[PDB]
């Protein structure tokens, strides 16, 4: 993912 | 074209909320992560919080209890929320994708709330005249005090935007009074101070106040 | 507590001198890759500059390169222009599959230094306007400065003043790299109506100017 948080 | 339109901000009284709203065009709400973030007068940025582009709000340790951020896909907007305010909360309110990593970067243009107890007040407007007894040879200085409001900000343009070189709008001062002041000037030929009118047009939003003020020689 | 430091907090170089930021984060940034440097003018939404370490987004100057790994980071400028003061910031995103933050440095401030000028000084007696609400303002403006040192004395017939003024300077021209000032000393109208001359001395360097007025006159 291109950020942190996608799960 | 694509742009982040950010709409709140002003006096809130201690305890009270915010709402601030930022209105998306040219891209879908629910594509992006954004976050929101703030700046205390004369002080750094601070993170508050981030909506994953999943739904997922993932909120500063500080901020958490009293924060929502929330989005609104029909209206293409994203909301920031926050009760139990406290004068030390006052700050510039951004609204932003931050682009650490990938190509899309915007921002809100930012928007202050001040926590105060106190009564807003909308600006008086005095004019700087250029001395008609002019002593500058071919340049004159002319200028409006804004003077007694409460709280920030004020904007000032002179002749509704159509004169932006040479002006000069300082920063606000905080008078011993409680109450902000600032002078806005501009130099401008001499010779057209018969031939052109100068007009400086003050908006206080906080108080939905604004005044045009014609700035005449003597 | 995710720190992020820069060095130096600020800086002032000319016009044409190579300019180098660092930033060091307490822990890796997602990916190894997420941080960008932003610039920051007073008052304004951030502009991104440098992406992803160090990508450069289409319409940034090419003065500006961002380097580093996972927790370092610099951004150079090769070749100052006017244009770039601003504070800098350099912005981590951080976190795992279910946890997100971001941060900011601290901010380190750039000014540009260039060679001395002169002020250009104007007085303004306060308006009959003004004079009708029971409080007077002089104004003294210096105009397009440099450096921003400049000592600012005001004199009622003769008799140097205290206390009773404030000061307000504008940011560093964006082409110029000048200074604008304002001085403004606040009297009852009963104390100005009391004096006859009014005047404000700039001192800079070697050279002291005065401008005066006589109250009443035009």
């Amino acid at each position: 993912a291109g950020h942190a948080g996608a799960g | 074209e694509v742009q982040l339109v950010e709409s709140g901000g002003g006096l809130v009284q201690p305890g009270g909320s915010l709402r601030l709203s930022c209105t998306a065009s040219g891209f879908s709400i629910d594509s992006y992560g954004f976050s929101w973030v703030r700046q205390a007068p004369g002080k750094g940025l601070e993170h508050i919080g981030y909506l994953t582009a999943g739904g997922r709000a993932f909120y500063a340790s500080w901020a958490k209890s009293r924060s929502t951020i929330t989005r609104n896909t029909n209206e293409n907007t994203v909301t920031l929320k926050m009760n139990s305010l406290r004068a030390e909360d006052t700050a510039v309110y951004y609204c932003a994708k931050l682009g650490t990593g990938s190509r899309f970067a915007i921002w809100g243009q930012g928007t202050l709330v001040t926590v105060s107890s106190a009564s807003t007040k909308g600006p008086s407007v005095f004019p700087l005249a250029p001395s008609s007894k002019s002593t500058s040879g071919g340049t004159a200085a002319l200028g409006c005090l804004v003077k007694d409001y409460f709280p920030e900000p004020v904007t000032v343009s002179w002749n509704s935007g159509a004169l932006t070189s040479g002006v000069h709008t300082f920063p606000a001062v905080l008078q011993s009074s409680g109450l902000y002041s600032l002078s806005s000037v501009v130099t401008v030929p001499s010779s057209s101070l018969g031939t052109q009118t100068y007009i400086c047009n003050v908006n206080h939003k906080p108080s939905n106040t604004k005044v045009d003020k014609k700035v005449e020689p003597k | 507590d995710i720190q992020m430091t820069q060095s130096p907090s600020s800086l002032s170089a000319s016009v044409g001198d190579r300019v180098t930021i660092t930033c060091r984060a307490s822990q890796s940034v997602w990916r190894n890759k997420n941080v960008a440097w932003y610039q920051q003018k007073p008052g304004k939404a951030p502009k991104r500059l440098i992406y992803a370490i160090a990508s450069l987004y289409s319409g940034v100057p090419s003065r500006f390169s961002g380097s580093g790994s996972g927790t370092d980071f610099t951004l150079t400028i090769s070749s100052l222009q006017p244009e770039d003061f601003a504070t800098y910031y350099c912005v981590g995103h951080y976190g795992s599959e279910n946890d997100a933050y971001y941060a900011f440095g601290q901010g380190t401030k750039v000014e540009i230094k260039r060679t001395v000028a002169a002020p250009s000084v104007f007085i303004f007696p306060p308006s009959d306007e003004q004079l009708k609400s029971g409080t007077a303002s002089v104004v003294c403006l210096l105009n397009n400065f440099y450096p921003r040192e400049a000592k600012v004395s005001w004199y009622v017939d003769n008799a140097l003043q205290s206390g009773n003024s404030q000061e307000s300077v504008t940011e560093q021209d964006s082409k110029d790299s000048t200074y604008s000032l304002s001085s403004t000393l606040t009297l009852s109208k009963a104390d100005y109506e009391k004096h006859k001359v009014y005047a404000c001395e700039v001192t800079q360097g070697t050279t002291s100017v005065t401008k005066s007025f006589n109250r009443g006159e035009c």
